[PDB]
DNA sequence: ATCAGAATCCCGGTGCCGAGGCCGCTCAATTGGTCGTAGACAGCTCTAGCACCGCTTAAACGCACGTACGCGCTGTCCCCCGCGTTTTAACCGCCAAGGGGATTACACCCAAGACACCAGGCA
DNA sequence: TGCCTGGTGTCTTGGGTGTAATCCCCTTGGCGGTTAAAACGCGGGGGACAGCGCGTACGTGCGTTTAAGCGGTGCTAGAGCTGTCTACGACCAATTGAGCGGCCTCGGCACCGGGATTCTGAT
């Protein structure tokens, strides 16, 4: 079903996921597909960004900093996992201007 | 039809002051706090359950759901008001 | 293709590490890559360390003749090896006789329009005769013993047996040199096995999985696919790149007519069905 | 401390409308029985958590000292409060109408099948 | 006594999803008054805010000490997996009584008004 709907996140996984998560007793056959197409966009898109602060760190493989950069240098990914902790992530460079000396 | 917790609430309330009434808007927020424990404690109780891989939700999983979400005094004496009143139900 | 797991070890995987997971049936780096990490663990004397190991540096790592000389023409000279061509037609209009043709052309010589490869038959319909291969060899000069030895045969009972076959297909596809997969009747088992309407889902993610196992052999061992359709699915229009439409002229004589390819015109072309041999109409 | 005035609290009367109770009904909980399965328990494995020893070294700690910043004080001026006057539109009540929420009535596709029926005369 | 040759006809559901016709009452719309609230002006006072002085608490640095960390080794508790079986919950049909909708009424509360008390600010 992932080759049928064009993807790379496990339909069929995700499908099984739902029937016993017990969130419905049915499940369209849409829905695991459209989730499943969801999820794989959204770690699309943390993965771009992540990748991106990587190799502007001239690393050539992505660590929890550069997700935890790409995250809160997101307004949309940042609204999105804005009570979420990333291990290992520190914090945004950021210091008050007033602190800075005159 | 359409269902709520009214005559309940109000049977409660004539055991704790017989001569006390209650307000149609008041007894909304009555109805609409049961719902919300309900979900809370349900919700809570499905998790315990599926994180231990368990299809039966039992009076173990409310209680310890009831433990996680209420605080303090609160809890213990919701606590032991559920078992006791398990203890009467069985026999 | 394949990257043996032999490549793990030198990410520092211990040697011993990689002979258990190859006791476990991994055999390369992109076996053991794109699996999780349990069944690494699963295996005696590998811990979840040494899992870790292996996961995180495995990422690192990882013209057949139809001998219808006017229908190799319309196809500009036979099928491709490497890909599926699709020949749907009514009954009798000698699909069997053409498989039992191409059964014996695939071992012709790629410049007598071979593949010089042995031959797959998948029978789901027990119209297998050993005998009209020898007449077909016999007709192209091969030897008839040749033809049955150049050709590994399995009847399927069911679209289970049906995709079953294909694992004994790609183990045995390794040991020996193939040029043609035939499938007669590919479409029958999912006719009478899937026969509600709540199972036409069901009845195409099996099709679905067959074909996407036929395309990885294809594309694996460069070897012609050939399946026979009645068509008295939708998901085969992607899936087929050469659709033939086979229609009968009466006596032994037939219609072929391209009704798809993104390349060849759709066009006609008229053959003949003789006992020797699927050939070309001789009026 | 005093006192007047403005605001709030309290006390009583009248009304009104929503809460409480009763009754019909209906459908959702109960009871009784059956059956599959899940989880409780036993038992075995083997992982990893805890405990320990030793060495190293980087972090913590105690202290000295200087100084920057918190905090208190003072002056200024501006801008928000509080109150009086004008305006305006929110609110109450009443009526119209229509629109959408809830209920009942209506195609497109693949499927192949099925044989019958005798009449008309001349040279 | 012994002769051939003539075409042309029909008529047939089933399963499982999307659409408009129906319909009714509340959501939307307007009229009219009336009154309380919003808008506006103005005076002034008190609070925001800027400047200044001081003193003390915190930052910085340095020598000492303390323990965190790392690496090895040991063992045993307990997590985790498997097998078995029995208790227990899903399911289903019949029953019925608890619970809900509707109707009615009376008493708690709200609105009004007027005196008492509180509290604030100027003296």
């Amino acid at each position: 079903r992932s080759s049928r709907a064009g993807l790379q996140f496990p339909v069929g996984r995700v499908h099984r996921l739902l029937r016993k998560g017990n969130y419905s007793e049915r499940v369209g056959a849409g829905a695991p597909v459209y989730l499943a197409a969801v999820l794989e966009y959204l770690t699309a898109e943390i993965l771009e960004l992540a990748g991106n602060a990587a190799r502007d760190n001239k690393k050539t493989r992505i660590i929890p900093r550069h997700l935890q950069l790409a995250i809160r240098n997101d307004e949309e990914l940042n609204k999105l996992l804005g009570r979420v902790t990333i291990a290992q992530g520190g914090v945004l460079p950021n210091i008050q201007a007033v602190l800075l000396p005159k | 039809r359409k269902e709520s917790y009214s005559i309940y609430v109000y049977k409660v309330l004539k055991q704790v002051h017989p001569d006390t009434g209650i307000s149609s808007k008041a007894m909304g927020i009555m109805n609409s706090f049961v719902n919300d424990i309900f979900e809370r404690i349900a919700g809570e109780a499905s998790r315990l359950a599926h994180y231990n891989k368990r299809s039966t939700i039992t009076s173990r999983e409310i209680q310890t759901a009831v433990r996680l979400l209420l605080p303090g005094e609160l809890a213990k004496h919701a606590v032991s008001e559920g078992t006791k009143a398990v203890t009467k139900y069985t026999s | 293709g394949p990257q043996p797991i032999s490549r793990l070890e030198q990410c520092g995987i211990n040697a011993n590490d990689v002979k258990k997971l190859e006791e476990a049936g991994f055999h390369t780096v992109e076996a053991v890559a794109y699996a999780p990490k349990k069944e690494l663990i699963n295996i005696k004397g590998i811990s979840e360390a040494k899992a870790d190991k292996i996961l995180a540096e495995a990422a690192k790592l990882v013209q057949i003749t139809t001998g219808s000389k006017e229908l190799d023409k319309l196809l500009q000279g036979g099928i491709e090896t490497g890909s599926i061509t699709e020949m749907f037609g009514e009954f009798r209009t000698g699909k069997t006789q053409i498989c039992h043709t191409l059964a014996v052309t695939c071992q012709l010589p790629i410049d007598r329009g071979g593949g010089e490869g042995k031959a797959m038959y998948i029978d789901t319909e027990g119209t297998f005769r050993p005998e009209r291969l020898l007449a077909v060899a016999e007709r192209y000069g091969l030897s008839g013993s040749d033809v049955l030895d150049n050709v590994a045969y399995a009847r399927a009972f069911n679209t289970d047996h049906q995709t079953q076959l294909l694992y004994q297909a790609s183990a045995m596809m390794v040991e020996s040199r193939y040029a043609l997969l035939i499938v007669d009747s590919a479409t029958a088992l999912y006719r009478t096995d899937y026969s509600g309407r709540g199972e036409l889902s069901a009845r195409q993610m099996h099709l679905a999985r067959f074909l996407r196992m036929l395309l990885r052999l294809a594309d694996e061992f460069g070897v012609a696919v050939v399946i026979t359709n009645q068509v008295v699915g939708n998901i085969i229009a992607h899936a087929s790149t050469t659709r033939l439409y086979l229609r009968k002229g009466r006596g032994e004589t037939r219609i072929c007519k391209i009704y798809d390819s993104p390349c060849l015109p759709e066009a006609e072309a008229m053959f003949a069905i003789n006992a020797d041999g699927v050939g070309d109409a001789k009026d």
